[PDB]
């Protein structure tokens, strides 16, 4: 299957952006400059931290239920401002999701090892 | 016909592959002499830069002279008195 | 041509003495399809040949057996055989517009020789000797692919190329792009080459190997800086007008050098010179104030 | 059809052919020019400097040189008033 | 008596002397300055007509290869 | 010259059948006093000097009697008796004139290292004419000092600056804001390392017309450049957008005497002998390059 | 008190003229320092800049020629590939 | 004679306005206007727009008995820059002082980014003079000048 996204995907497996686990999974850019054209996937992912992060999270999870396949499924990546409550609440308006730690590695083999058994 | 279309695609085909060479060629050449334009460049002030510190060396120079033959001038005209 | 590689297969499909005949006659079969379909339309040049693909792939795994392990180098050494003879044939075909737009990417590229990095802010710094030293071969393996007739070597060419590129990334910022390695390179006979993927790439080898990463993300970065335009670089358009005007200006710079130049020799000629009459007209003081006052 | 087709292959090549003819001159000139101006620009460039960081000496020698040879003066005057 | 005004004069001389040379200072650290910035100007073009000279040698050091594969072929 | 003065200056009163004698006299009374207060506190020697200057001011239009004219007269006066006054007021021994004179010599000395890159001057020095006029503000700010008495000065101050506003205007064809200038003066002021600087500049402030010196064309100048002067002395990295890193560094390992032409000696051998490297390098394959062509020609050109 | 005034300041002229004596050793000797130095800041400049743009060039010659012996080098497997 | 300074943030106008205001370059303007048979004449001081050396003003202003602040519309920045030269205006400068505000580059105001009505309020509420001027087609430039003039005995 194919996934698609600095730290985070570092702690779980030379190159930033591509890591074989099959696990193969791709990696954005940090730049919010060539944000079209995303689309090559069966599975993705959504990330943010500052609630800018988030706002970028919500129009870009607003590109992708949209534009693609009808299949893949999403997680997203809580990595203070911003109310847990309100970001959950947020996410169980739309339908798997998380809060993650790669430093002590908390959540890192887990939101992956969640992500696999998802995909049929 | 074939002969008439097909094998005449081919020959501008190649043509085409061979201006593309020629063309880089040149582009290449050229963005060098650009770069050599370049490096001259940012030196070549630095190079202005001495020369007309060692032009205004000499001006004030010149300057504290034409002060040293009217000063000697004054000194001698005190001293020819009585 | 036709005799030696003969040989080196003749010798290669023998070594089963089960499945050696099988894969040849079918192979020399759709081959005179395919050199059949030479002068048929370039889309539908393509497709018994895919098929081919889906179709070898399945053929044999039902039937044959044998374990798959060894045919992650079997997906290597199959397509030279059938890109040698057919270079001449399915290499910018004449029905395309191949040859075109390898001349519109040509013509684009040197057009935009006026871009900088530090506006894309990519996570470089060439100054180092080491970061440029491999920005130098960032800019040839890129390039060595056309060299290279095979799908096998050019794939080869565009993975080590998406490899030497983000170390720039570890020497200058030391964190392990895309458009800045190639706007500075452009790279030659580009579509029917991206295209020669397209068609003759393995589609595995696109969706397991490294390459097909790599491939994918390039391809976005072209068909990005083909309609490259002012709000990827967030800048405004009344300046950006006085650039489409043209800066091409080469010989000038030096043509603007060389002038100056015999003026500074003018301004210097212009000095050693009177330094030398203000020696003269320096001792004649000197000796001067010496001579009439030696009287008393 | 081939009536309609030739003439516009006969003209991408005729085009074309005068195009390469283009790149051609100007890429053999445009070099033998630059060849030309590194030496125009070497041979006087450095018959400017080679002048320079040593023609701008004299100037200084003569600056530091004029403070003894106006102490010379000087002290020649100083000579003068036990003349009186 | 006499000593102080001669001390006066062991003085100021000095003082003079110490102006010629203090002028050949600022002066030779500048020149220097100058110079300095040319040459680290000049190194940077040097090594860079290096860069594209081992990126030729290799080029044709491939391109051996290239012909050998190739003629291979063509037999 | 302080021969000299006595003579122009008769010169000019002349023409008075009847205030010439009137203000002359009344000035060389306490005049001549000032050589005997040489020695008085020299805040009271600019004190008695700004005195007269007023006083004089008042009284020609109380017996005498148009403020039109003023400005012309001004410098004349104080011209008289600055040519034999200098000497005893130029830079006095008993404060620090001397001492920030030399401080800021240092100072300046030190600033051997300056781009408009970092001050961002609104200048381009490469065309002839624009160098020429550069070369002029220097050569007043210079022979600034050379004058002896204030006027001469201020005008060597105006005409600097002005051969600084000309260099602004060729060079940018737009004319100049105070953006467009201060770091202009300074760009020349940090190349004239300008003589007996500090003494000069108090000498003006505490000797010259204070109208002229307020109304002129001479005061924003003069002014101005104070200004650049003392922020010199008070220099900010973060005013040059320099890290600390750059503003310390190339003053903090530098300035040891005379290593600069070593290191640049040693360089100077190891570059030569590189080009030397490449150049027999590429000979290399001058040679190993073409029996490659002429050989996969000829060694293949059989069969 | 005069005679020590006369020794302090024997000390100050001695002292003082070792001193200058020195100073006007370090300074003439410096100036020949720079002298013979900017010469050979000098003369090695341009002899090596001679070297530079006379020689960083006569590489780009090669920087075509290979392109050329490229190009008709992979012609001759064409000029083959008939016969 | 008068004393007037001149402030702002730079080429934001700082140099364009009085320029308009072709053979030198952009000095103090010493400029002589009456609104009556006696006559006032002016004294200008062209102050750093660049934002290091915005820190010695002290002196351009000391002596001086008029001033002007300015501010881009088109960059609320340069508004900012000018609510703080107030704030210091009126503190350290000599208080004796008068002063006047405009928003400039009138002439792309498709552009426009600093309000009317809001630049107004903040200069009304220290008791300001403000309507907002150009220098392309000049508006209040005299006009707010003989506004300047009605203040000084």
């Amino acid at each position: 299957f194919k996934l698609v996204l600095s730290s985070l995907v570092l702690r779980f497996v030379i190159g930033a952006a591509f890591l074989t686990q099959k696990f193969e999974i791709w990696d954005t850019a940090g730049q919010e400059r060539y944000h079209s054209l995303a689309p090559m996937a069966q599975a993705a992912i959504v990330v943010y931290d500052n609630e800018e992060s988030f706002a970028r999270a919500k129009n870009w999870v607003k590109e992708l239920q949209r534009q693609a396949s009808p299949n893949i499924v999403i997680a997203l990546s809580g990595n203070r401002a911003v109310d847990f409550q309100e970001a959950q609440s947020y996410a169980d308006d739309n339908s798997l999701f998380m809060e993650t730690s790669a430093k002590t590695s908390m959540n890192v083999n887990e939101i992956f090892m969640a992500i696999a058994k998802k995909l049929p | 016909t074939r002969d008439q279309v097909k094998k005449l695609q081919l020959m501008l085909r190649q043509a085409n592959d061979q201006l593309e060479k020629t063309m880089k060629d040149k582009q290449e050449l050229e963005d060098f002499i650009k770069q050599s334009s370049e490096d001259s460049s940012h030196q070549i002030s630095a190079l202005v830069l001495r020369a007309q510190a060692s032009e205004i060396l000499l001006e004030e120079l010149q300057q504290g002279l034409s002060q040293a033959k009217r000063d000697v001038q004054e000194q001698m005209a005190v001293l020819m008195q009585s | 041509e036709t005799d030696r590689v003969s040989k080196e297969f003749i010798e290669f499909l023998k070594t089963f003495h089960k499945t050696g005949q099988e894969i040849y006659k079918q192979t020399k079969l759709f081959l005179e399809g395919m050199h059949y379909k030479r002068d048929l339309s370039i889309e539908e040049q393509s497709e018994c040949a895919q098929d081919f693909y889906h179709n070898v792939a399945e053929r044999m795994q039902t039937r044959g057996k044998v374990p798959p392990e060894r045919v992650e180098k079997i997906m290597d050494q199959i397509e030279k055989y059938i890109m040698t003879r057919l270079y001449k044939y399915v290499f910018c075909p004449e029905t395309t517009d191949d040859e075109k737009k390898d001349l519109a990417i040509q013509k684009r590229i040197r057009a935009l020789r006026w871009v900088t990095p530090q506006m894309l802010c990519v996570p470089v710094n060439e100054d180092i000797p080491e970061v440029s030293d491999m920005v130098v071969k960032a800019i040839t393996d890129i390039i060595e692919m056309d060299s290279k007739r095979v799908p096998r070597d050019k794939l080869a060419c565009i993975t080590k190329c998406s490899k030497h590129i983000f170390n720039a990334i570890k020497i200058t910022k030391n964190e392990p792009t895309l458009i800045y390695i190639v706007l500075k390179g452009n790279p030659p006979r580009l579509q029917s080459n991206i295209q020669y993927i397209t068609r003759f790439c393995n589609p595995s080898r696109l969706m397991t190997g490294e390459d097909g990463y790599y491939f994918t993300n390039l391809c976005c970065a072209v068909a990005f800086i083909e309609k490259l335009d002012a709000q990827s670089l967030n800048l405004s358009q009344e300046d950006f007008d006085r650039y489409m005007s043209g800066q091409t200006s080469p010989r000038k710079q030096m043509y603007k050098n060389l002038d100056l130049l015999s003026q500074l020799n003018e301004r210097q000629e212009r000095i050693m010179n009177e330094a030398k009459k203000l020696e003269k007209d320096l001792i004649d003081w000197t000796d001067g104030i010496a001579r009439e006052v030696q009287d008393i």
